[PDB]
This record gives C-alpha cells, structure tokens and sequence, in this order.
C-alpha cells in the first residue's frame, strides 16, 4: 500500500512526504500507528515535491519526524443506517458508548456534494414549537432551516434541549443530534434524558443518533465531526427516505475551528483573523441540509455570537443560510426575561400572511410596532421619566411593558435552577392571548402577573394570586 | 509546455501550474480530471489557476491543456424563462439553452460617444420608489441596508410590476429581467423561481445562479457573465434591468481568491482593485443613443451593510459608483414602515427626468412635507409644546408616512398611484383617522376605477395631468373624501 | 400655592432629569472608550496582515 | 544527533534548534544551562523549542538534550500543604516532593459516558452563593467580575470553609483545595499562603504558582499542570476543587507567546485558538461514574473584566465554557454589600441538583424575590405591597453581607434564611441586623443545639422540625 | 536656532507644521518596509518629536546665555485633540495655544479657546 513519512508537525498540522510519487488525493485519510491505536489525519494540501499537508483528527502529541503514515485509500467514512440509532458515535466514526462495533453493512464517505438546484423542493408548513416568543413572532418551518444566534450564557442549549424535548417526540420521523465543540456535561444530560424518555433505548428500537465532537477536541475533529452529523442525516434523508431532524450545536464551532488551522495551513489571514475560505466552507456544509425532493430535513442550529457581535463575520455569513432565526440577547436576558428571544430581531420567512393568515400576521405586527415604540421611547423615560410622554404614549408604553413580560415563558429544562414548573403554550392560544392584550382587555391586570406564565389563563389565575 | 503544463501544488481551490508558457491571462485551462479553472496569475516561473471545482480532483503532477479561449458566456433570447449557472449551462432540469450567440464575460463598457441621457422611467410600482427616489432605464440604483430589511422584496416587485407591458405589443416598453443570485443557498433561489411562475413573471425573466456551495471563482465571474446576457438585449435595441443580489459576497469571493493567491491585502484585507472590480461591472449600465438602437441596460445592485455601517470599503465604494440610494432600515420595517425606505437618506441623482409626468406633477410638494415631517418629529418626541403649524406638519407627514406604505408582491400602475399621491400632498386626508388611511387607498382606488375610470385611462395613455384631468382627480378626490 | 408647587416640582425634575443624563454619560463614555480601544486594534491588524503578506 | 542538538537562534523566548530527530512533539528538553524547554514545532531540519525560562540562560551553539517525556508534572497526595511553580519544583523551601507519580501537563478531558450528573454540594460557607448560586461537586462556576471587587475573597473562602469536614475520618466528604495564581505578585501569593496557614487550611491545599515575572510558558502551563494535579485526585475517588486565579492572565500569557510565535492576531489581537486554550482546560473539571471510581474536580475559574464588561471576547468565552457564573459588581462592592453578588446576571445551571435539601426548602423561591426586589427599586426610581417588598428586601440583602473568612455552616444558614424568606426580620431595624444574626445563631446554640444538629444531620426539614423552627424563631424575634 | 542659542543669542523657531512632517516620517518609514506602528506610523515616532522639541532650551549662565523658543504647529483633524500625533506632541510641550473653529467663524480672532490653552511656565515668563 501507499506509504509516507512524517516530515513536520506543528499543532494539529502535520507534513507527510510519499516516496511513492502516486500521491493521496485531497480530503484523503491517513493512518498512524500509536499506543493509543490509530491516528487519523485528513489530506488538506498538496505542497509539492510529493508532499502533502494534513490535519490531525486527534492529539498530534508524541509525534515522532520519519513516523510512517499509511494511505487508507479514500476519505474519513462513517457508519450509516438505523445501525446508527441510539448510538454515540465520534468524529471518525468509532463508537463511543462502548457497546462494542456498528454493525451498519454500508459505510459512506463524509464529503458529498450538495444536491443540485432541480433537486430543492420548498414548503411553508408550521412547525409548532409551543415557545410563545418563536411561535408568534418567528414560527418555525418543517423541513426549514433554524438558527438559533445568542452570545455566551444567553440559553442557547436551554433553549436547544426544550426544542429537543418538545419537538422529538412529535416528529415520529428520525432524529440525529450533532455535538460540535459544545459541552460535555450537556452531552452526558442529553443522552441520559434521551434513555430516560425512551427515545433511546438500549434494550430496543431507538429515534435518534448521537455524533459528539464536543470542545475537549483539537480543532481538526471540531472542524470534521458536523459533516458525519450531514451524513447520517443525508442517509436517511436520501437512501431511507424518512423524516428528518438534525440538531447542531455548535455550529460556529465548525467555523471557528477552521480558523484554528487556517494560519499553521500558510494562509494568509482575512479580516479579524478568520480564514479566507470561511463563505464557501460555511456554503460547502450548510447547503447540503437542505430538503429535497427525496426526502426532508428539519434542521436546527445553534450559533455563536463571539462577544455578542453580530457583525461578526460568521454569525453574519451564516444569516444568509437560513429560514427561521431566533436572536437570543444578554439585553433581554438580564431585565431576567427568559428565554432572552430579542422579539425584534428574530425574524422568520413564515411570518406570512398568506401563511399564517391574516389574524396571525396582524397581531404579530401589531406587537412588534408596539415594542419598537417602546424601545424608541427609551431615552425620554430614562431621563424625563414616565409623566413627560403623551398620554397615548403612556399606554403603549405599559402596554410594551407588559408584552415584554408576557413573552417569557418557563420552560421544563430550566425547572431544575429556575424553580419555576415548565409550561407550554398552543399556537392559538398564544394568538388569541396576545390579541387579547393589544386590545386593551387586560390593560387593569398588573404587569408582573404577566412574568413567567404560559397563556392568558396563566395570567389572570396570577393576577388572583397576587391580589391574595 | 507551451500549451500544456503540470501541477506544481493544489490546494483551498487554487493550483500553481508550471509551464503553460502561451496562456492568456484569464484564459481558462482544463485538468487532465476534466475540472476547468482560470489562469488569474501569470509569474515568472508559475501559473496561478484558480478551479471552478472541488480540488479532490486535482493533484500534484496533474497534466494541464490550455483551452485558447476567454470566459464567454451564452447570450440571446433564448434565455429568457431559464436559470443558468455563472457559466451559462441550465440547471432548472430543463433542455439545452438555444444561444443566439456567445459574449466575453469581461468587456469594455460603452464609452462616452454612444451613450444617451436617461429619460425613460423604469416603473418600479412602488409608491416610495417611484414618487420619492425614480430610476430611469441605464439608470444604476444602489440598493442597499442591513439584513432582512427587504433588499431582495424591492428588487422582486420591481421585477413583477413589468408584467403589465411585457404581455403588449410595444417592445419599446418590454423591460427584461435578468436576477444574479451570488452567495445565496440553492432553496432561497427555488423559492424565488417559484415567486416569479406563480406571478408568470418568469416568462420574461432570467436567473443566473452563483449559489454558496458554488466554488469562490464562480460567484466571481457570474455578475459579469450576467451583464453579458443582459447587454444582448441592450446592444439589439431592447431594454434590459439586471439585479446584482448580492454584490457585497461577490467582493467576499473575491476577497477569497486574491488571499490565496497571495496578492496584497487591502483595508479589511479585501484587494487593492476591489473598487475596479465593481466599477468595471457598474459602467456596463447604459441608455444608448439612436446610432446604436436606444437600447438600456439598468441595474439594481444590492449592498448589505453590516449593524447599518455605510463607511465599510465596499459600501462607500459602490455608493460612489451608482447614481443613487434606497436606504432601507430596521427601525422603519418595525414601526411598520414596509418597503421600510429611508426618503430622508435614499437620493436619485439622475432624479425627475426619469419620473412620469404625471407624477412628477402630483409629487412635487411631497418631498418637502416628508423633510419637515421628519425635522418637526423631535418635537413631539422631546415633549416640548407644538406650534400650530408644527401640529400640522405631524397631521400631514404621519398620514403621508402611513400612505407610502405597501404589501408584498402587490405593485400598483402609476394611474394608480397619482391618485393616491395627489389625495395625500393636497390635505386631502387630514380629517380621516390615522388607522383608516389602508381603508381609504383601497377604497379610493375602487371608487376611481369604478366611477372615474375615464381618469385613469387618460392618465396612463397621456402619463401627464392636464388641467382638465387635475382639476376632474380633484373633483372625485373631494366627492370620495366626501365619503 | 398650585405656582409655588409646579415651580419646586420644575427645579427637583430638572434635577432628576440632569442626574439622569450624567449616569447615561457615564455609561456612553464606558462605551465609547472600549470602541476607541477596538478601533485601533482593528486598523492595527489591517496594517501587520498588509506588511506580514 | 538524534538525542542531542544545537541551538540555532534564540529570541523573543523562542529557541531555534538544529538536531533532536527522534523528539517527540511537545516533549521536554533541557538545555546546557539547565533551563527547560517545549519542543513546539517539528519542521524538516529544525526544531522551535518554546523556553520555561528567560533567554538569557540560552545562547547558540549551546547543546540541547532530549528527556524523553511529553511535558509532566508530579502528582500524588504528597503535594498536599507545598507550593509549587508550574512545572511542580517546590519552591516554599520546605524540600523535595513525594510523588505519587507523574502526568502529562495535558490531557483529554473524561468522554461523555465516564461521566456522571453534578450532585453533591461544594458547601462555600457563603449565604449568598450557598443560597442563590449553588455550587456542585464536579461543577465549573465562573467567578467573574471588575478588579478588588472579592473574586479571590469568595474562592478563598469557599476553600477555607472545607476545614469542617477534611478534619473528619470519611473522603466521601473531604474536598482537597488546588489553587493556581496566574499573573499574581509573588507577595500576593506569599501572604495568601500564610492566611491559609493562619487558618488551618494549608494542610490539605496545594498551591501552584506562575507569578508575574516568571516567563510567560509557565504562566500559560500552570492551570494544565494544576490541572493535572488535581485529577489524581479526581481519578483516585477523592474530591478535588481547582481555583483559577485568573485565566485572562493565562490568556494574557498565551498571546504573548502566540504573537511571538508570530501568529496572526485575532479579535483583541488574541490568537484564534484562545478559546481551545480555556475550554481543554476546563472540561477536565468532572464528576465520575461509579465504574470511574465516583471522584470528582470542581473548577472556580477567575476573570477580571474591564469596566464591568461581561461581552469581551475572553469574558464570553469563559462563560460559554462554564457551567454558570458567579458576577461580582463594583458598584455593590462600594455601597458595602459584599460579597457584592449581582443576583441577576449570577446563575448556576447544575442548580437544585447541588444544593442541600434544606436550603432549597427554606430558599426556596428567594431567588426571584431578590430580582423583583431591584425591579422594584427601579419601578420606584408607591403601592402598598410594592413598599413591604421593599422592606423585605433591604433587610434579606442584609442578610447576605458578610464578612471575610467566616463561612456559616448549613445548618446556620437555614435558620437565618427562613427567618429572612418568612417575614421575622420585617420588624428588626436594619442596623441590628448584623447584631440578629449573631445573637439569633448564638441563641439557637445555646438553647436549641437538637434543631441544628437534626438539621445538619438529615438534610431535611420535615414537618417537626420546620415546625420547631418557626417556634424557635418566633420565640427569639419577641424576646 | 542652536547657532543663536549656542553663541549667546535669543531665537524663535516656528515648525509649520509638525503634523506634515509626521506624514512625511511615515512615508520614508513603511517605503523601507520598517515595521508599522499605530495608525501606521513608524514605533519611533515619540521618539522623533521629543529628539526634535527637546533641543529648544534655556541654556545657564555658565553655558553662556541663549534660548531657543519652539512653537509647533498642530493641525487637528475635526477637532480631535485626541488623536495619536498630537497626544504625544501635547505630552511633549510645556503648554498649548488652542485655537477653535467655533470661535474663528463667530469672528473671535485670533479664535484661542482660553479654556483649553495653557502655559505650562506659566507667570514666570509674563511682564510684571
Ligand atoms: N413590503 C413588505 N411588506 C411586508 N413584509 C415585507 C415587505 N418587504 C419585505 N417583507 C418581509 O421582510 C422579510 C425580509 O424580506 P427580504 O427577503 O426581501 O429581505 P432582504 O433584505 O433581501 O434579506 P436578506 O439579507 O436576508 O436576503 C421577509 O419576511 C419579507 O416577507
Ligand atoms: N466580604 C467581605 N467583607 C469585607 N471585606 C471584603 C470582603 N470580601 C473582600 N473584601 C476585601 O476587599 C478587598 C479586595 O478583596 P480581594 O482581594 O478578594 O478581591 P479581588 O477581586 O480578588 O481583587 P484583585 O483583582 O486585586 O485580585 C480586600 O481588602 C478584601 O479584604
Ligand atoms: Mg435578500
Ligand atoms: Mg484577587
């Protein structure tokens, strides 16, 4: 078989020089020999002068110059199929629960070219989430696009894991759940509620696949492990022809990775250091989760706001992927209104009248007319206060107010350090409710009856307890 | 290896090919793997070929055959009712393309002799646009704003609004769409292409599609392939209007493949030619004179400014190209302001020679109450006393803001909007209630159409207001408000 | 009495009103010295990847 | 040359060196003068060898020789009560270490499966943190906050405090102390270790220290190799908790070598893979399955913001790291409310599950109290019920100070909390709070030791004995 | 200026401006490629005000008796005190004449801002 030489490490980089000139293709797995067993290394470059450069998908640590390198013959290849199921699996594929080999008789490569544009299909379907915030104001599509964006210790995997809880057992389809550079304990509590609720099942049929390349891992397993998620998921989307789920957090993760390596692969650093290719890579992943014509896939994603700025080059290449957005924000979150959805800046396509209908569409609007007048009112109230505004101004103001306390919501996950019992609100409920408060039918109801209640029912039975 | 070479290096989607000795430069070359790429650098000693596709096939000691040919790009009627790649090959799924002929991507834009000043209007059918910011056909009207303000739904309408003359006779009126989706994922675009066949707007129209998966070279050159399909119709005596959505990732990809090839980085590390990049692209919109067939060639780039910073490189770049401004803002599309246009900042320069006479006449006064409008507002923001005239600047321009506003995919003919301009500047308004004013348009508008449809007749066939038809669009505008 | 009063009231809201814009300030000063202090940093980046190329 | 080199070129603390074939990536090597090195970079006939030390010490043509060992450092139980630089060398002066054994400086955090969910508390002795920001055995909880503001008074003590139990006879409960100063003046660290000598607490701590001058690789290095300190414990079935102290100087550190490695300066001019720097260090902070033998690390990272500022860069990526934050505010700190605890923005997501069973009745719902509390203020900034939550508040927020090295135990705590959440303070002037509190607690000593001692006990409260003590409370509040 | 100071004479020199030969300092720099500092200009550029005002002195009775008076000239874009040149060229002076827009266009010349001007000497200096 084809084989090389280690000629340079550094990081996650490592230089492979093949005497035999017939070289490994780009995107090639290589294999090193290691006490720990098998180092796999991903082919990225063509140096010249029959060397090749390459990223570690594992600690290049204890590397030794002349260490031999051999060319397993095509790319990073995963298992496929309901093999798969209720099972964790990592980035170059091997299981991790330890529950012994995947037993899958097809394995497929993890780079695949997007469908082609004949083969997009596009619906307009509700997915009802029962969120009160994203339901009304940003709903959800199936088989769309989702991106939740939101800086650190905002409720982003809160958030995730309540999407997780209430969607899941609804789809009835397939799910697969995509760790990327995320948090480990949340790893461990995702899978042990999963076997809990019996969507896993060890002794049995499960629903989901797990794929974790969580933020203990060097950037090159970061930067690989979101496309073995895509390739599970594709699998059952195209050759299973199911319905799909595909969770991903985190995918910035993805992206910042690469960055990781872009400098020690001799590019030339774009702007605020990220790497040249960062607009095709995030094409080149993203648009192959797209629905099609053979089956759909219902994506939601996580994204990282890197010090709460949304100019940043990837939050912002990676709005343009979407079709719902949900913007959490530190704003929000710290008047304490969870979950922190920014009802300004979640925006969503569905938002349609000829969607949602014409009732839907105006009672949204109406709300957030209502909250950008108070968000416009902002300087006068803090520095003339409230008795200086026109009359009128006053009563969109309170009504602001209460809007803003009306859309926080329990949910279930956050009971164990919120102390609050987990609540969920229907879509018309919602509607109705929120018709309800613009018209002024609950203008004589305190605000804080408002805070942290599912449906209006919630809020008069609070308005009793605190007249109690 | 004067006309073959072999790869030196590959890789992040650019090859150096020694040999290669009789290139052009921009000349395109094919891999022995069959990926074609572009020769962008010619050195000393090396080639810098930058791939229209995945370097998996590429590889050290690939044999490389020069293709003697410039990009070029299909061009001619025929294309009309097709999305087409930034090479010109179909990808709707549908049969070959019926080319009447081949055009260079790169060309010199018409210089000074040929061209003609701009004075036919391109009827948008929006009422903001066209009674406050007109664009005329060779016109070049940025279009520009932060995410999701509605850039693209601008564009569309305008688009769809042609229908009315696009199905007659007269092919001095046909306008033809052509839409560049650069960087934009595949769904966006089959989600736009379903827009355009439910309206039937796509008989008329042509994609040209440069997706995000599309490598970086791609999204590169499909603007200029696009304004070589585009410039067909302007060379033959048509009229042609070419949306750039998205002009800001075109410079991304740019960006890209100048990095890797090496060539020094710019502010933002964008290359030090970015601007002869988009003025090279710009200039290509013309209104030709009568020796050359009065055809016109409009574009409406789209510039997507990050938290609303217009001093970025591109953006200031582009607004110094183009002859004019639609600002769109976040603050707006929420008060419910839908286009969401800035009046106050968006500006036409080449401004009422290519607006209707019509209105031109009605939309006189209308600019100048929106500016006292938006001067006076701080007043009642601020809490101070109001004047009385100040009290009637605010019953004026709230009601003249409320009347400019417009639902999605729902454009209006001029004999329809010189009415409703004509009712709001005149105070025609003021007594009815602020909800009221989507009630009072709808109505008014089936009220004309019922019993004054001799006024919208004559408006359209005339586009100029008479004193006989202004002082009748008075009369019915007194008898409605006399509801 | 009612004159007495809204002239009192006037000098303790103007007083508020002042004390309220001063903390504003504060906080807008706070602001404006970190964005002083990224500007710099992102020019200065733009100028050493323009020599380091 | 295969175990030997040269030095090619030294600067900016990086040493260029010729030979050493056979080193191992990442492995230590020792120089002629006796100063140790990295082995960073493998590059085709060279080596970048990145200095624990000033290079001063190196100088070309000076021979450089291999060890053998990827960068370790001793562990073992015999650190206990020693400090040590970042590379484990005593450096207290007290003599050699008695190692245990020896692991690498890094190390890949436990997987998902060894895991197991945080359910035990970290008792800090603090009402405020113990009551609204618990904090769990395997937990990593953010310390954030501006300069002098008592970041290192709360994890201090929060270490002080475990002197109840590693004086007892079971390691189900001890909780051995790793503290890294990163950054510190050596002074600061000197008086810090004879506070803990002064209390006691030295005896079962360990202080490993990279203060300001040291060269910027130890600075960096010392949280690995505390790390790795830490976990022997953590793997052995003991409970360790680690202190940070802080990680902006470590991240400070590793741009400082990034940038002299000339790497290309990312956002604050920090390299891109500062955020890996933090994260591989704090996902080793773990609670073990019974099959991993049930030990745990609970980590207490440090940050300094600048002006209060929670959305930096290195502020931000920490809190995405960690399992809450602790945010402690200058502008409490100055009114004298210290701990000075911003309850709004402090949360810790491991919650109720670390919590003792007696807090989370008796605070049951104070949490929310205190926010709406500040909501009121700002409101006021009235109605009845608004004025006696006000009330309430100032004399709960009351209860909250306190002063330095006292920690309460659980079974103190409960009481004063229960008399705060049920209304017995609403009738004692503020100023004698402080004086409640004493006399309240010495009373209950004094006359109802059963209570305090059930309380400590079971855990619980059951109707008995929330009963007693409502009647105990009730009794002193009248008297 | 240093002949006359040197020899025993009084001298005033007058550098218009000094901002200029900033710009200019930054050219010849980044044209030989030495390493950019803030706002591009070279790391030495404190260092090229400082070794150019230091020289104007008031020499003691042993050193003969001469002074060389310095008044550079400082061009603020905008009226931006602030920005990197003239903080070091503000830091190097023993005062400032400032000069303000507002009161040049409201015919208030020569326009000096006493607020903000300064002399550093100060009374030491002034007529009796
Ligand atoms: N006139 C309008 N009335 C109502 N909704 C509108 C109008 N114009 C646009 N929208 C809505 O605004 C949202 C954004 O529209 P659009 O896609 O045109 O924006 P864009 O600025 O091109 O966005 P992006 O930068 O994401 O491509 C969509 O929900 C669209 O339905
Ligand atoms: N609860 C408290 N009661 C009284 N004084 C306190 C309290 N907590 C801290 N202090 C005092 O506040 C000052 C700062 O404390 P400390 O050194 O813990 O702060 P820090 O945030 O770690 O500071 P630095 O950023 O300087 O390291 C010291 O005088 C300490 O004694
Ligand atoms: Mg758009
Ligand atoms: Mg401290």
């Amino acid at each position: 078989p084809i084989t090389g030489k280690v000629t340079a490490v550094i990081g996650a980089i490592v230089d492979v020089h093949f005497e035999q000139s017939e070289l490994p293709a780009i995107l090639n797995a290589l294999e090193i020999k290691t006490p720990q067993g098998k180092l796999v290394l991903e082919v990225a470059q063509h140096l010249g002068e029959n060397t090749v450069r390459t990223i570690a998908m594992d600690g290049t640590e204890g590397l030794v110059r002349g260490e031999k390198v051999l060319d397993t013959g095509g790319p990073i290849s995963v298992p496929v199929g309901r093999e798969t199921l209720g099972r964790i699996i990592n980035v170059i594929g091997e299981p991790i629960d330890e529950r012994g080999p995947i037993k899958s008789k097809l394995r497929k490569p993890i780079h695949a070219d997007p469908p082609s544009f004949a083969e997009q299909s596009t619906s307009a379907e509700i997915l009802e989430t029962g969120i009160k915030v994203v339901d009304l104001l940003a709903p959800y599509a199936r088989g769309g696009k989702i991106g939740l964006f939101g800086g650190a210790g905002v409720g982003k995997t809160v958030f995730i894991q309540e999407l997780i809880n209430n969607i899941a057992k609804a789809h009835g389809g397939f799910s697969v759940f995509t760790g990327v550079g995320e948090r480990t304990r949340e790893g461990n509590d995702l899978y042990r509620e999963m076997k809990e609720t019996g969507v896993i099942n060890l002794e049995g049929e499960s629903k989901v696949a797990l794929v974790f390349g969580q933020m203990n891992e060097p950037p090159g397993a970061r930067a690989r492990v979101a496309l073995t998620g895509l390739t599970i998921a594709e699998y059952f989307r195209d050759e299973e022809g199911q319905d799909v789920l595909l969770f991903i957090d985190n995918i910035f993760r993805f992206t910042q990775a690469g960055s990781e390596v872009s400098a020690l692969l001799g590019r030339i650093p774009s702007a605020v250091g990220y790497q040249p290719t960062l607009a095709t890579d995030m094409g080149l992943l993203q648009e192959r989760i797209t629905t099609t014509k053979k089956g759909s896939v219902t994506s939601v994603q996580a994204v990282y706001v890197p010090a709460d700025d949304l100019t940043d080059p990837a939050p912002a290449t990676t709005f343009a992927h979407l079709d719902a957005t949900t913007v959490l924000s530190r704003g929000i979150s710290e008047l304490g209104i969870y979950p922190a959805v920014d009802p300004l800046d979640s925006k969503s396509r569905l938002l349609d009248a000829a969607v949602v209908g014409q009732e839907h569409y105006d009672v949204a609007s109406k709300v957030q007319e209502t909250l950008q007048t108070y968000k416009s009112l902002q300087d006068i109230i803090a520095i003339l206060g409230m008795d200086e505004l026109s009359e009128q101004d006053k009563l969109t103001v309170e009504r602001a107010r209460k809007i803003q306390r009306f859309l926080s919501q329990p949910f279930a996950v956050a009971e164990v350090f919120t102390g609050i019992p987990g609540k969920l609100v229907r879509l018309k409920d919602t509607v109705a409710s929120f018709k309800a408060v613009l018209e002024g039918k609950y203008d004589n109801i305190p605000e804080h009856a408002f805070y942290m209640v599912g449906g209006i029912e919630d809020v008069v039975a609070k308005a009793e307890k605190l007249a109690a | 290896l004067n006309e073959t070479g072999r790869v030196l290096a590959v890789g992040d989607g650019i090859a150096r090919v020694f040999g290669l000795n009789n290139i052009q430069a921009e000349e395109l070359v094919e891999f022995s793997s069959g990926v074609k790429g572009m020769a962008l650098n010619l050195e000393p000693g090396q080639v810098g070929i930058v791939l229209f596709g995945s370097d998996r096939l590429v590889k050290e000691g690939e044999l490389v055959k020069r293709t003697g040919n410039i990009v070029d790009v299909p061009v001619g009627p025929g294309l009309l009712g097709r999305v087409v790649d930034a090479l010109g090959n179909p990808i709707d799924g549908k049969g070959p393309i019926d080319a009447a002929g081949r055009s260079r991507a790169q060309v010199k834009a018409p210089g000074i002799l040929p061209r003609r000043s701009v004075h036919e209007p391109v009827q948008t059918g929006l009422k903001a646009v066209d009674a406050l910011v007109p664009i005329g056909r060779g016109q070049r009207e940025l279009i520009i704003g932060d995410r999701q303000t509605g850039k693209t739904a601008v564009a569309l309408d305008t688009i769809l609004n042609q229908k009315r003359w696009n199905n007659g006779s007269d092919e001095s009126k046909k306008l033809y769409c052509v839409y560049v989706a650069v960087g934009q994922k595949r769904s966006t675009v089959a989600q736009l292409v379903q827009t355009l066949e439910q309206h039937d707007a796509m008989k008329y129209s042509i994609i040209v599609a440069a997706t995000a998966s599309e490598a970086a070279p791609l999204q590169y050159l499909a603007p200029f392939t696009a304004a070589s399909i585009g410039e067909w119709f302007r060379d033959n005596g048509k009229h042609a209007l070419i949306v750039y959505d998205d002009l800001s990732k075109q410079a991304v990809a740019y960006r890209q493949l100048s990095l890797l090839l090496r060539r020094p980085p710019g502010r933002e590390a964008y290359p030090g030619d970015v601007f002869y990049l988009h003025s090279r692209l710009l200039e290509r919109a013309a209104k030709l004179s009568e020796k050359e067939g009065s055809g016109s060639l409009t574009a409406l780039p789209v510039i997507e400014t990050q938290g609303g910073d217009v001093s970025a490189y591109i953006p200031t770049n582009v607004i110094s190209i183009t002859d004019g401004q639609i600002f769109l803002e976040a603050e707006l599309f929420y008060k419910g302001i839908r286009p969401a246009i800035n009046v106050g900042l968006s500006v036409s320069r080449v401004g009422s020679a290519a607006q209707v006479k019509a209105l031109k006449q009605v939309a006189g006064s209308l600019k100048l109450f929106l500016a006292q409008y938006r001067e006076v507002a701080a007043f009642a923001q601020f809490g101070s006393d109001l004047d009385a005239s100040t009290k009637q600047t605010l019953v004026r321009g709230e009601r003249l803001t409320q009347l400019l506003k417009q639902n999605q995919y729902s454009p209006l003919a001029t004999e329809e909007q010189v009415p409703l301009i004509y009712a709001g500047v005149n105070g025609h308004l003021d007594g009815i209630e602020l909800s009221r004013i989507g009630e009072f348009e709808s109505s008014f508008l089936s009220y004309l159409k019922s019993n004054h449809n001799e006024l919208l007749t004559e408006i359209r066939e005339k586009g100029e207001l008479s004193k006989e038809l202004l002082a009748s669009l008075k009369s019915a505008t007194e008898s409605f408000v006399a509801t | 009495q009612g004159y007495a009063a809204e002239i009192s009231a006037r000098r303790n809201a103007m007083d508020n009103a002042s004390k309220n814009a001063g903390d504003m300030i504060n906080r807008y000063s706070i602001l404006y010295n970190r964005t002083r202090q990224a500007v710099i940093t992102n020019e200065l980046v733009d100028i050493i990847t323009g020599a380091s190329s």
